[PDB]
């Protein structure tokens, strides 16, 4: 009367953080 | 009469002007000691332009140096020559520059810079009548970049009315020593094109260029390149030294080579060059001087000048010459090539001849020239940095320290607008 432990694992929505665009315009 | 501060920063600017002591020591006959050991009366003639004479027959050069980091002031101090500075004027500090010009001009010279400038002061305190202050310095390397910039700033408050010359090696076409070397040379040009007088640009690719096709130099080192740019810098003086037919002094120098008050960076060359074999093959004329001189393979620069026109050629030569002879040489130089000088001035040429050569030679002749295609090697750098600044390459490195966006962005301004100069000019 188990059941294994999965779990729905995601990164859903990541952005970067170095700013190599910042001064693109 | 004049004297001149010699003042030596960075490591690029300690190792060339390392050489240059040699040199001005082999000229003068003094030995490593100090002790005078000459054998012309003209070598204590005007031994007082570089040398305090400390008593009991020895000399001491009147040089500054000045480095963030103790390791080259250390092999300064053990090679050769290394006791012929007094040490009282080796001013280094201990944390380095790191090759940030913001670091080096910040806080490390901001730190550096006050026993810098107590040192500058005390030995122009010496001077019976002080001509120029001499500046050599690379403008990539960290410590040269930033310690000039400040160091120039300094002295120009203090000396209004001195001549600010500087010796700088500029940044390479092809290849690069530093990564961040576009940051670092456009910092120190929005303070050079400002505070000195003028400026002497030599590139260690066009001085590789020439040692290799014309010295026929296989293993070329430093100490090779430093020699050629410490003959430049020999011949560039020896009129302060030595007696001539037409002697030519630093004023001179700067009134007759900057036309316009921001138009004052030059392209140095020399002559003669041979390797060791042709030297028997090939007689030694102001002719062959002339034609050495101006050509393109032949300018320690890395720019083409057949790409633009000259502002105003200076020419000075060493030895025994007829006058008539460099002045019909210079007329045939100048008709012959018209297309390649600026309209609105005639008589482009101004020349000076020294009665005593270089160790060795017969003649010798060292260029000056001020050509408007050194736009050339500020658009590549204005190019390279807005290639880099846009975005943000190394820029926290340098924001860290103090710097904002709004002085990239001024120096940035500020280079384009000298470029814009140079093309409205040509
Ligand atoms: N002409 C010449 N250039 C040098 C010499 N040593 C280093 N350089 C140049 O200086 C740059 C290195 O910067 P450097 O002055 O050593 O770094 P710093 O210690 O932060 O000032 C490189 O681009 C080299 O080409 C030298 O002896 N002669």
């Amino acid at each position: 009367k188990v059941q294994i432990i999965n779990k729905k694992l995601d990164l859903s929505n990541v952005q970067s953080k170095c700013g190599s665009k910042d001064n693109i315009k | 009469m004049r004297e001149i501060v010699h003042i030596q920063a960075g490591q690029c600017g300690n190792q060339i002007g390392a050489k240059f002591w040699e040199v001005i020591s082999d000229e003068h006959g003094i030995d490593p000691t100090g002790s005078y050991h000459g054998d012309s009366d003209l070598q204590l003639e005007r031994i007082n332009v570089y040398y305090n004479e400390a008593a009991g027959n020895k000399y001491v050069p009147r040089a500054i140096l000045v480095d963030l980091e103790p390791g080259t002031m250390d092999s300064v101090r053990s090679g050769p020559f290394g006791q012929i500075f007094r040490p009282d004027n080796f001013v280094f500090g201990q944390s380095g520059a790191g090759n940030n010009w913001a670091k080096g001009h910040y806080t490390e010279g901001a730190e550096l810079v006050d026993s810098v400038l107590d040192v500058v002061r005390k030995e122009s305190e010496s001077c019976d009548c002080l001509q120029g202050f001499q500046l050599t310095h690379s403008l990539g390397g960290g410590t040269g970049s930033g310690m000039g910039t400040l160091l120039i700033s300094k002295i120009r408050e203090e000396y209004p009315d001195r001549i600010m010359n500087t010796f700088s090696v500029v940044p390479s076409p092809k290849v690069s020593d530093t990564v961040v070397e576009p940051y670092n040379a456009t910092l120190s040009v929005h303070q050079l094109v400002e505070n000195t007088d003028e400026t002497y640009c030599i590139d260690n690719e066009a001085l590789y260029d020439i040692c290799f096709r014309t010295l026929k130099l296989t293993t070329p080192t430093y100490g090779d390149l430093n020699h050629l740019v410490s003959a430049t810098m020999s011949g560039v003086t020896t009129c302060l030294r030595f007696p001539g037919q037409l002697n030519a002094d630093l004023r001179k120098l700067a009134v007759n080579m900057v036309p316009f008050p921001r138009l004052h960076f030059f392209m140095p060359g020399f002559a003669p060059l041979t390797s060791r074999g042709s030297q028997q093959y090939r007689a030694l004329t102001v002719p062959e001087l002339t034609q050495q001189m101006f050509d393109a393979k032949n300018m320690m620069a890395a720019c083409d000048p057949r790409h633009g026109r000259y502002l105003t050629v200076a020419a000075v030569f060493r030895g025994r010459m007829s006058m008539k002879e460099v002045d019909e040489q210079m007329l045939n130089v100048q008709n012959k090539n018209s297309s390649y000088f600026v309209e609105w001035i005639p008589n482009n040429v101004k020349t000076a001849v020294c009665d005593i050569p270089p160790r060795g030679l017969k003649m010798s002749a060292t260029f000056i020239g001020n050509s408007t295609a050194i736009q050339e090697l500020f658009k590549r750098i204005s190019e390279q940095f807005t290639a880099m600044f846009r975005r943000k390459a190394f820029l926290h490195w340098y924001t860290g320290e103090g710097m904002d966006e709004m002085e990239f962005t001024e120096a940035e301004s500020n280079m384009n607008d000298l470029v814009s100069e140079y093309q409205q000019y040509q």
